[PDB]
């Protein structure tokens, strides 16, 4: 299965190199800029790269509510993690000229009881989310838990 | 490296020239390495002296980043970028570090 | 509580004798005039531009330079003394304030270090504990090292031209002529075509 | 300039406060 | 000052200097050679031949190259009166 | 204390001289050449802080 | 480009030297403002003042900036905002309003 | 002309001779970037740069002269003139804009009075 | 023509004349555009420059002629008349233009 | 770089370029020593060092920037970032380390 | 490097040069004995040799710091600390021991 | 490691060079006889010799750090600490003993 | 303060002269001598052309040693300076 | 220039002030 799409050289040889170096068997899709995994595999990989920084309404909802649920799923391979839900609220095309806007998302995480996310952890949901959106910074990532409690600074 | 180019002594200024060139250089070389920079390019302005009055003035820098295809810089970015930039700079006022993208968006 | 004006008049008639040695200690008139005599010295002729006139140049320069100071005296002691608001000694203690950091501005580090070691003071602490009298040798010492520093620099092209004419006329053949009897016009000349005296003024001015 | 940090700062404080308000009201 | 800061400002002044005797240097000796090799050529005995061809071709060389050295000097000099605030500290 | 500080200004000189004498340059005066050199060696070394501090020794000692 | 610089004589002068330095600076801006999406060429020309003296409150530089965009690629006002920051920067005490950025058909697109 | 002016330097050049090439360079490029303006045809462009001097009563200021060429019918718009207006002025240190005149082909001054 | 010609190598030159060389190149460039201008078949430019001093003794103002010969019937507009005049002021370091005068083909002052 | 740039026989060098050399060199170490810390793949270190006077009053403090590139996942402790704190503000003389930047790969402040 | 790097000595070395050299030996030669304690694998000594001044209001003395890599799972005992930061300030003159920062290879700092 | 070691160096030895030689010719005798006693294998003796400075009222002292290298298991005596610190302090013009720090091969201080 | 004190200074003072100027002196003669043994043996004769890289030669001199005598002066002055309160009689 | 930074200023404290009163009136 697709681990990840439509990669640039750079990002794409930096994936390669990492999967080489975990024994993990790698298809890269001819000239699809893409590189299909071990279906199993898929989750706790693209998690795994994201904590070492690597890489119509209806039909764009329906996306939009597509690439949540992936995220979701993704995010839910982490141990601690009983369940995810991810909201993505990118503004429909700036209908006003002058004033500027930038894509958001906010992540909550249903915890197992007794268990917490690390900060790498953290910062692997972060930078997993912010990299599946286009020009959603980092920064625009808020992950909170069952409890509200903010979990990214 | 350019500094060490085997060139007999030309002047002062011309050495000036140079370290001002050299800084440049490495200062975007350092905001490549940096994930979503694909290509950077720093300007420095160094102040001049005045003649009779005593007026320190503080250097400016102008910083233009080239973006991976799409991919947007944090806010935490645009204050690291400001404080390397700065650091590197003696007496550099980081208000007088700006910072553009490849579009012209004043990221400062 | 005030003095007398008697002893008012005493000590401001007194002060008076120190002016000469505040000139030369504490003022700018010191430096300037050991660059220009060393520049009589560089120049090939020791005594072209009378002394009185590099004097009377010397005592424009170092007011000019002064200037600011003064101006920031009149505004702290003098004109609040003049005006009978504050006394005499209060006066005086807060017009040593912009001569103390028009002082210290020139003063070399080692200088002061070296005459608060002597003065066994101790813990000195803020720039704002140096007593005058442990600032002021310091500073006539600083001075004498910058002047000494801007001599030695003045004298480089004069050199420069002498070697060049000295070797070319021994290379030639003619070993049997002076060297600096041909080589002072050609000092002048220097000296004329580069603006020499403006240059100096303006280059003595900006050391400040 | 300053005033957008002021803004943020603000907002960061609005947003916490509603967070801990959330936190209690919510078992 | 430093050592540095007298030797760096020497070389530098040196370095002026050499540049403007060389032409004239230069011209004197290749001027004194060409007549004393001429001279042993023809096994003249005479120590005074070479002397006038020297002074010419100072001279010439003089006419010739007087506005750039002069133009050299000047403006080192220049630059050395307007540094001179700042070599002090 | 005086003559033992004479000596490297004379040194200096001697020097000098001597350089000027081995090219045959022995029409152009040392003393001129001398003391610029003379005044870089005071400013170099300390001139004024070694002497004081010498001198304050010199009574306390 | 900086390479100017670099391949030069021996006999140039002080003047020879800022001019050069000068027209360096020139071409590295324009680099970089072509180097901005909607921009195809840029030119800029700087007029730095000599040495006061003469003068009182001595005076400060200015900056003509000629842009040629791709087809249709207007500028948007933070571009312009941008490209002012820059080229005032570049220069040491250039106040941005000193600054004239124009386009490919004589439109002022600062002030 | 102009940065191509200044490459075959012989050794004997007086200051005066470096500051007239200079000029005549920075005249070169303006010129350029003016025609590089899609009306205009070809540009040519005079400064008048006069040393200082102290006295205000007595002090005049850098002026420039442009005189354009159009392409057959194409007006310059306001727009424009007050362009090439910003780019002369900015290109001569201290050049106050109301001393750059713009004149066209014909004669016309496109500039103020 | 002007230009070109304060090139021509020379070495055997004194102040004096790279002044009056100046002189001459920069009255045929301003002849030359003057004659570019539609109405114009030939220009002719003489400037009156004042030798200065470094000292403080009377500053005074430089001249000009300006001799236009026109194509058959091509009389020039007062605006032709004034953009000359702006022209030549200009080129010259504090010309006033009150001391520019302009004289046709015929001994005609369009002044 | 580092020593080796430093001794690179050369005779054509002023006290600038020789400070600006030792300036490099002392940057090369620090980088080097940063590297050698297990969590850090490479690092790059820049100081701005201020031009020293002799007797002036004004006094001014130095000041570095430090970019390190983490192995995938290697997030530095808190106790980590004090530690290349302490060893850059060290290695300048009178660097208060209040003038030290440490900064990621991504262009986090740590 | 350290006391060996000190032997081919060109005649041109100035003073500055002089004493940068002799840092580099010090810091070598600290370095190397940091390495001879049983769990010390590998050292790395810097020091910061500055101006003194007198103004008490600003005195920045000397500083150190010590980074050093142990045998797999040798950790430092603190009394171990306490004798590396001795042997450190001791051979820098006037080094007060709490301007001595010592790290290991994982970033944690064994002093204060 | 040497008296003589260093006894060479050609010559144009700036002092500087001959103090500094001096020290470590002294460290290499100190450590020399450190070894000598029985319980020691190996010794190095590091100084830290001030320049003198008139900065301070008085003038401070030097100091000095001692690593030993035992024999398996031969732990230095009380006495034999006091010995070393002796030893060490009195090679050093103006050593104050607290000014000894002395280390064995597992970083205990003995001092 | 005794005799052989004041004999030790004067002849380390001359002996640092010595060293001061050997380089220059020494560089001089063998550039000197080359020329003469050149001129003899292209049987050349003119006083003049020995002058001419004698000049060059002493000034690259001081280019190459140049710093090491300022140094080893600057030290000989800076230990005399310090070392005169000791040897006061 | 300084007046239209004034006036996005505004503009953003004001939607910021209708955002917080629509989060509320929305459920």
């Amino acid at each position: 299965r697709t681990l990840f799409s439509n990669l640039s050289d750079q990002d794409g040889g930096a994936i390669v190199a990492q999967l080489t170096q975990m024994n993990i068997p790698y298809r890269f899709a001819n000239g699809s800029g893409a590189i299909e995994v071990p279906a199993d595999k898929v989750h706790e990989l693209r998690l795994r790269l994201a904590q070492q920084g690597l890489p119509q309404f209806s039909e764009q909802v329906n996306y939009q509510r597509a690439l949540e649920g992936e995220l979701a799923r993704t995010i839910e391979t982490l141990g601690p993690v009983k369940s995810a839900r991810v909201h993505l609220a990118m503004p429909k095309p700036s209908l006003f000229v002058r004033e500027q806007k930038s894509p958001s998302a906010s992540v909550t995480v249903t915890l197992e009881p007794g268990r917490a996310l690390d900060e790498g952890q953290i910062s692997a949901v972060v930078h997993l989310v912010s990299s599946a959106v286009a020009g959603l910074p980092p920064g625009n990532v808020t992950l909170v838990d069952q409890s509200g409690h903010l979990l990214t600074q | 490296e350019l500094l060490d180019q085997e060139k007999f002594g030309i002047s002062q200024f011309s050495e000036q020239v140079n370290y001002q060139r050299a800084l440049e250089g490495e200062l975007a070389r350092t905001i490549e390495t940096l994930g979503p920079v694909k290509s950077a390019r720093v300007h420095l302005a160094m102040p001049k002296p005045s003649l009779f009055v005593r007026e320190q003035k503080s250097p400016s820098a102008s910083v233009t980043v080239t973006l991976e295809p799409g991919r947007a810089l944090d806010e935490g970015q645009i204050s690291a970028v400001v404080h390397l930039v700065s650091s590197a700079v003696a007496g550099l006022p980081p208000g007088n570090v700006t910072l553009v993208d490849q579009s012209g968006h004043l990221l400062t | 509580q005030s003095w007398s004006l008697s002893v008012q008049t005493l000590v401001f008639i007194t002060s008076l004798t120190f002016l000469p040695a505040i000139l030369l200690m504490m003022t700018s008139f010191t430096r300037i005039i050991i660059v220009f005599g060393l520049l009589r010295n560089a120049l090939g002729t020791p005594s072209a531009p009378p002394n009185q006139v590099l004097l009377g140049l010397a005592l424009f320069l170092t007011f000019f330079i002064m200037s600011p100071v003064i101006d920031k005296i009149y505004v702290d002691a003098y004109q609040p003394f003049s005006e009978q608001k504050i006394s005499m000694q209060e006066a005086l203690d807060k017009g040593a304030q912009p001569l103390r950091a028009f002082m210290l501005r020139q003063t070399r580090e080692a200088d002061l270090a070296l005459f608060a070691r002597l003065a066994n003071s101790g813990p000195l602490q803020g720039p704002e504990a140096v007593p005058m009298r442990i600032l002021l040798p310091a500073y006539v010492t600083s001075e004498l090292k910058t002047a000494f520093q801007i001599g030695f620099t003045i004298f480089i092209p004069f050199l420069i031209i002498d070697l060049v004419i000295a070797s070319v006329l021994m290379a030639l053949g003619m070993m049997m002529v002076p060297p600096a009897t041909i080589a002072l016009p050609f000092k002048l000349m220097l000296f004329v075509l580069v603006d020499g005296w403006q240059l100096l003024m303006g280059s003595l001015a900006q050391s400040f | 300039d300053l005033n957008d940090a002021q803004l943020k700062f603000a907002n960061d404080v609005e947003s916490r406060i509603q967070r801990r308000i959330e936190a209690i009201l919510s078992p | 000052m430093t050592p540095e800061s007298v030797m760096m400002m020497g070389t530098e002044a040196m370095k002026v200097a050499l540049a403007l005797a060389a032409p004239l240097l230069l011209v004197a000796l290749i001027t004194g050679l060409i007549i004393s090799i001429l001279q042993a050529a023809t096994q003249i005995n005479e120590m005074t031949l070479s002397f006038i061809p020297k002074i010419v071709a100072v001279f010439i060389a003089i006419i010739v190259a007087g506005p750039w050295m002069l133009n050299l000097l000047l403006d080192y000099v220049r630059t050395l009166f307007s540094n001179l605030p700042y070599i002090i500290g | 204390i005086g003559f033992t500080i004479f000596i490297p200004f004379l040194i200096i000189d001697l020097v000098i001289a001597s350089v000027l004498m081995a090219l045959g340059m022995m029409m152009v005066p040392p003393a001129t050449i001398a003391l610029p050199f003379k005044l870089m060696l005071f400013v170099l070394v300390d001139g004024w802080q070694l002497l004081m501090g010498s001198l304050a020794q010199s009574f306390y000692s």
